[PDB]
């Protein structure tokens, strides 16, 4: 209850922590860790009726984010862990469920099949970008095709439950939580041209309500990062 | 020199051997190893999370996120039928395509117990109950609601508890999974009544395979 | 994808029962096929979706089949009031390709 | 029976990847075959369930040869004998018959007369990062990595053309060993379209029935 | 006789093998040892001694020994350039031809620290002083002397001491080694005011290299 | 990782130095190679870091054969045997295909039939000085000195003639074992002009740049 | 290398030898005993049991 991060202060009242193992520290890689370490709030999407999913990519939806973004021109390289607190708040009237899932390294697939995504279509920065229950066309150049049943990655959407997640069941539960360390094959990597992290956030059953609830919920996600560290001097 | 005699089958190229090879590049200096998170020792520990089961396929909702929901509503019949399926293995059943029914297309035999676990996503204050009948390989399909409870069943009170467990064999009639209307869905003023049910499958922890093939959803 | 429909011109009494048929090049779904109805100087109305579905207000004597590539419209008995055109639309990718155009004069 | 599912199990498994043809006299005859685990789509979908892998390579050549329609007179031929280099990452590449870099000192090469046992070579873990990847999410263009890069094997006769053409075909055995593997991940529903990416065009999720009861 | 099976991979030449062999002068008694200075066990120690850097190319100098030199006078205005000279490697840059250059063209991937020495030959009563500025891979290289003093530098007073020190990573914008005018060179009567300065690099001890290959310095 | 930096792993690799043919029926082909370090430009460059080396020796042939255009009727061939003497520093020497200096006692050679591996032979440090010498700076001629001379290698069939001429190749592997260096030396800047000494013509230090700032 | 030499009877394939035999499908982890009743070892305990014997042939 009210837990806090250098000057921000978010409330909690169930923590699943990503492969078993929690994040921690390793030319000589400098620690900050007083500065940049807070909640990083970001704006909320609306869940209507009708709605498909969301997804982040997670090093870039920090990048506008402060000096957090201003940490990251200043250092060619680190490595970060993090941990996520996905809420919705909705009434005991209205009726859903959600999975909240934290892919590691989920390629996109372009709308046509000779190209590939750009970087404006992959991944709005602080900025949710939205699957799609009907197809994207292959007449388009660049864009990421995300028919929400593929789950934009050419697979089964059911079978997404093997990467670390949690299912928000309005029914029973309010609110998800993730902890997830730092996976990559290099120990140290370039943070400008990878993003190794996505957060997915997909409606399997879909909102419900009756006629005069509020017809849209929103949902809050808010990101921390643990163990930060960059390569320089 | 030494004397030495060769035997048949010497200079052959037998695909499954494991012979000592030469190196192409000695004296690399391979780079060592790092601690990545998440290590597979072995694929039954693929099989043994829980997988959303595609189990109203009914040639529309195939391509959609319909495909996993139970359509649930209060009608006005009291004793019908919900769902079911039978558990026949690889002829176009719903746990093939599911992360246990992609490992076992990889083998040719297998045998084990499966776990089931449905969820109720429907409203906090509707309230029901549902027959879990279970058809062992050999009995009937269970053709009304008095029949399916005198075999083996559960009844799933859903005021109670959002999630009930359902453990089954599954060997290489073979079985049935259907499930029934005890009461109908009781719902107050201002909510909804047509809720859904999420069904998931897992692998019950203690099954083996043999003789691994190659899968048959390929071109 | 291309759809064809035969026959082009169909004549017939009132009373009997007559069909057309729409043949794909391709495969096509059973659900993504749809059926539309134009009478002379109208806009389209849909008839029937997911060709088995009747939609509102349509009567009952007519009913959709056919499944793969090949899908077809059946009247049970023919009006004088349902003379018109009959298109047949269809969804593999994009674009939304529609048919040649059967039309139904009365006998 | 729980050992034939373990990931050594499942995986050292060999594998016919590459087969490619080359003539003697035809001056632009020479197999060539950029080293990618992407090749067999069989051989894909099992690779394609970890994110990182990390294996040991070993490679066999059964290299074949066939009597092509000369002219006349008794062509009589010698025993042949035949080149398979391996370009590390990062070396130089031929680009034709008569090349320099044939000839390189750091590009080690096997030399195989006909009617032996066939070629067998085994290549490391020939990589700066700490596993290869078979997914990256990122530019160096998108979701390449540069790094995951294991080289380039190439063929010829070392003969020289006496009477008569002849041609040669090469069929590659992939074999990984001693394979570690991370961070599962689900099986691939859609249909491969190019060798390059992960792009596709979106099936339905499962085969259908009529109705749900 | 005892028998065996030979396997694939038995009568070929793998080039980079260690295979014992047959001599072919045996019985010839071969001359011994004798100690000779100046072994050499590691390339590392080559490249740990310092080398004159032609720092200054432009491309007539190139055949010359002023190549080597950089001008150094007292001009007017307060605040300029001496030199400058990117850290990017192989595109033609002058840490190249050096004799720690030349051992990391033998290799794919090298990654470390230098030392770059400076040394001021010019007359024993010249004064001055100079900004010895260094960026790092991702900052522009500095346009003025102030934000040149902002980053990380070293002043170095040329009448105190006649050799400074600065120690940079190199990797395989990268990096700027620009140097600044602080203040002008104060000389006396009957004294030359066109001093030059010699620059040496050397490799800082504790770095490696993988994956050999051939130089790029050949036809 | 400064195992690969070590000095016998920078000098201990196989390289192709010599190519050289011979038939057997035109009385003038007979391989011939004096044994020297200055053959490939390549390797010659490495060997000149250091001013005295002292290393083993350690050959490997790989000699192939083709069919020559002979006259016609049915031209049968048996296997092919190939001799390669070498002559030690200070030993009789041939000059035709047809001479006594083949048979000598004191000339090692291998025999080898075509269609087996292939024919290595080792050689030791052979030499009455204490290291070989990269740079000599002095007369016996200038720059020559006669105490490195490591001996020549001779390559013939030793089958006659039959029906047809066969003409055979030769490529010949280098490595160097075991060995020591000392006192080190810059590397070269200039080109290389002749194989006997180090005579060359001027060149630019470095390439260069517009301005210096 | 290890300097061998071949015999005569090298490459011959004698049917009557034992030697040993490379496996071709390994990893396949073979299924276990089972106590069946009435195990054979010789075939001496075939022929020790009683058997009638036709002694009255006579063509028809």
């Amino acid at each position: 209850r009210s837990i806090t991060l250098g000057n921000s202060t978010i409330t909690t009242q169930n923590v699943v922590v990503g492969y078993g193992v929690w994040p921690e520290y390793l030319d000589q890689p400098t620690q900050p860790d007083v500065a940049t370490c807070r909640f990083y709030t970001l704006e909320s999407v609306q869940w209507m009726k009708n709605s498909a999913g969301w997804w982040w990519k997670l090093p870039d939806a920090l990048s506008q984010m402060g000096l957090f973004g201003q940490n990251m021109q200043y250092h060619y390289l680190g490595r970060t862990g993090y941990t996520i607190h996905v809420q919705c708040n909705a009434s005991k009237f209205h009726q859903g469920c959600l999975l909240v899932v934290c892919v590691p390294e989920a390629e996109m697939g372009c709308s046509n099949l000779n190209n590939t995504p750009e970087f404006s279509e992959l991944s709005g920065g602080d900025s949710a970008r939205m699957f799609t229950d009907t197809q994207v066309g292959e007449s388009n150049a660049k864009k990421v095709q995300t028919a929400v049943w593929n789950a934009g990655m050419g697979v089964g959407v059911g079978n997404l439950t093997i990467f670390p997640h949690q299912w928000i069941n309005l029914r029973t539960n309010n609110s998800a939580t993730l902890v997830m360390p730092y996976i990559n094959s290099v120990p140290m990597d370039n943070m400008f041209r990878h993003n190794n992290l996505t957060l997915m956030i997909i409606p399997f059953v879909p909102l419900n309500y009756s006629e005069g609830s509020s017809p849209y919920v929103p949902i809050t996600v808010t990101i921390a990062p643990m163990c930060a560290e960059y390569n320089g001097l | 020199g030494l004397p030495v005699m060769t035997t048949p089958g010497s200079t052959q190229f037998l695909t499954s051997d494991d012979f000592q090879s030469p190196s192409a590049m000695p004296q690399f200096d391979v780079t060592p190893e790092m601690q990545i998170p998440g290590r597979v020792n072995n694929l039954m520990e693929i099989a043994e999370v829980d997988s959303v089961v595609p189990v109203n396929n009914t040639e529309d909702n195939v391509s959609s996120l319909k495909a996993y929901q139970i359509p649930v509503q209060s009608n006005s019949d009291n004793g019908k039928q919900v769902f079911g399926f039978p558990l026949q293995p690889g002829a176009n059943n719903v746990l093939n395509r599911t992360l246990l029914g992609e490992i076992l297309n990889y083998y040719t035999h297998w045998s084990g117990s499966i776990k089931l676990t449905f969820m109720f996503c429907g409203s906090a204050m509707a309230t029901g109950k549902f027959l879990l009948a279970y058809s062992p390989p050999g009995a009937g399909v269970p053709k009304n609601r008095k029949d399916a409870m005198l075999g083996t069943h559960v009844i799933w009170d859903v005021g109670l508890q959002s999630s009930c467990v359902l453990c089954v064999p599954w060997i290489s009639a073979a079985g049935y999974v259907t499930c029934w209307y005890q009461t109908n869905i009781v719902v107050p003023a201002d909510v909804q009544s047509s809720c859904d049910i999420l069904c998931f499958v897992s692998a019950c922890n203690d099954f083996s395979v043999r003789m691994l093939k190659d899968t048959p959803f390929i071109r | 994808n291309v759809l064809t429909q035969s026959p082009p011109i169909m004549s017939a009494s009132p009373g009997e029962k007559v069909t057309m048929t729409c043949r794909a090049s391709s495969s096509v779904s059973s659900s993504y096929l749809h059926w539309y109805q134009q009478k002379s100087g109208a806009s389209p109305k849909l008839w029937i979706y997911s060709t088995s579905n009747l939609a509102s207000g349509v009567p009952a004597r007519f009913s959709g089949s056919g499944s793969g590539t090949s899908y077809s419209l059946t009247i049970s008995s023919v009006e004088a009031e349902d003379a018109a055109t009959y298109y047949c639309q269809q969804f593999s990718g994009y674009p939304l390709t529609f048919g040649a155009g059967t039309k139904l004069e009365l006998k | 029976s729980r050992s034939e599912s373990s990931i050594e199990n499942f995986l050292c498994r060999s594998a016919c990847v590459y087969y490619a043809t080359y003539t003697n006299n035809s001056k632009k005859g020479f197999a060539e075959w950029v080293i990618n685990t992407r090749q067999v789509a069989q051989l894909r979908r099992k690779l394609e369930l970890f994110t990182y892998l990390r294996f040991d390579l070993e490679l066999t050549f059964v290299i074949t040869s066939a009597q092509q329609p000369s002219t006349a007179s008794s062509v009589d031929a010698p025993v042949q004998t035949h080149q398979i280099m391996y370009v590390p990452p990062g070396g130089p590449v031929p680009t034709k018959v008569k090349d320099y870099a044939w000839q390189t000192s750091t590009n080690p090469s096997v030399f195989w007369t006909e009617g032996n046992a066939p070629p067998r070579m085994s290549i490391p873990f020939i990589s700066i990062g700490n596993a290869y990847s078979c997914f990256y999410d990122g530019w160096t263009v998108y979701g390449i990595n540069t790094l995951n890069n294991m080289g380039t094997l190439y063929m010829r006769h070392v003969n020289e053309a006496g009477q008569g053409p002849i041609k040669s075909t090469v069929r590659i055995y992939f074999k990984p060993k001693h394979v570690k593997a991370w961070v599962p991940r689900p099986p691939r529903l859609c249909q491969y379209e190019k060798q390059k990416n992960v792009n596709f065009s979106p099936i339905g999720v499962t085969t259908s029935r009529t109705d749900i009861i």
